[PDB]
């Protein structure tokens, strides 16, 4: 969230009315909606903001798939035991 | 503006001192080892219940690289250095009121210090792979404070350039 | 059985590397635009 | 949100964003639990 806000808002040349909607509070919302994969309000448009978003998306995909897979492993193994 | 600068300076000093204390002290992990309950930091392991004399941690291709990175503790030390540089940038910006890029430099330093702290935490936990002592949480609190101070410094940079716009 | 940080350390490394890359790209663009505005 | 499908509108205030965000966490831990338990039931026929 901090890096997204930094790369989205720091440059005065982008401001020349904010250049985009990604303040720190909005960066914290975009980032949480992404982690939950239940987010659709505003999407970064600059190159660096899209780098941050895509890498966070990959992190989220891997982590959520890992959570589901390990929960399935726990439940299956406890059904196996006798 | 003055209140924001005071918050930024105090937070910069707090995060730097927290990270320095965490790197210096030996309460990073409560575990069991040479066969006694001990607490270890990044450099020394000492027993709780000899009560106090320490050992240098025996830190020793991907595994070798991870062990070298852990042994040098390059990332927590780099975080300390970047926090110090951010504080120096804050002081220099106090000296030079017209150069707004010094505030931006300080913010970049603080955010980079937080990122280096994240890397160091991950490296430490992986190398360890018990309980975590107060030096670990001092480092974590240093990361949180560093990111907050970086956000606040970026806000000061944005506000100053907005003021030049008008 | 709870999968540990070593199981997903690489994705954390990729994430922090991408954050650093985005910071570098934004700063390079800012420096280029600063030089261009100095020229113009 | 629960169906993991769409938004149309998103909360903008702090409290709404708090309500939305704890619903998003519930929707993710419940739907992962459903899928994991269905996989466990299909893999192992613990059979009375």
């Amino acid at each position: 969230s901090v890096v997204l806000f930094l790369v989205s808002r720091f440059s005065p040349y982008e401001w020349h009315d904010p250049p985009n909607e990604f303040g720190i509070f909005n960066s914290l919302w975009f980032s949480l909606g992404a982690f939950m994969q239940q987010g659709c309000d505003i999407s970064p448009r600059s190159l660096s903001g899209r780098i941050v978003g895509g890498v966070w998306w990959f992190f989220t995909l891997i982590i959520i798939s890992s959570y589901t897979a390990n929960l399935a492993a726990f439940l299956t193994v406890e059904r196996m035991v006798s | 503006r003055g209140v924001q600068m005071l918050l930024t300076t105090v937070g910069a000093f707090a995060a730097f001192s927290l990270m320095t204390i965490a790197v210096g002290t030996d309460y990073w992990l409560y575990s069991r080892g040479v066969e006694v309950m001990t607490h270890s930091g990044l450099w020394r392991t000492c027993c709780l219940e000899f009560k106090g004399l320490c050992k240098q941690i025996d830190h020793f291709t991907a595994e070798y690289f991870l062990r070298a990175v852990r042994a040098s503790s390059i990332f927590p030390i780099l975080s300390v250095i970047l926090l110090f540089m951010g504080g120096l940038c804050i002081a220099a910006s106090e000296f030079y009121k017209t150069r707004h890029n010094i505030i931006l430099s300080a913010g970049i330093f603080f955010v980079s210090a937080g990122l280096s702290n994240i890397i160091g935490i991950i490296v430490y936990i992986s190398a360890n792979a018990y309980s975590y002592g107060w030096s670990f949480y001092f480092g974590a609190l240093s990361f949180i404070i560093a990111e907050m101070v970086g956000v606040l410094a970026v806000h000061m940079f944005i506000d100053r350039h907005k003021q030049l716009r008008a | 059985s709870a999968l540990s940080l070593s199981n997903v350390a690489g994705v954390f490394y990729i994430l922090v590397g991408g954050l650093g890359l985005a910071m570098m790209v934004a700063l390079i663009e800012f420096c280029y635009k600063s030089r261009a505005e100095s020229k113009r």
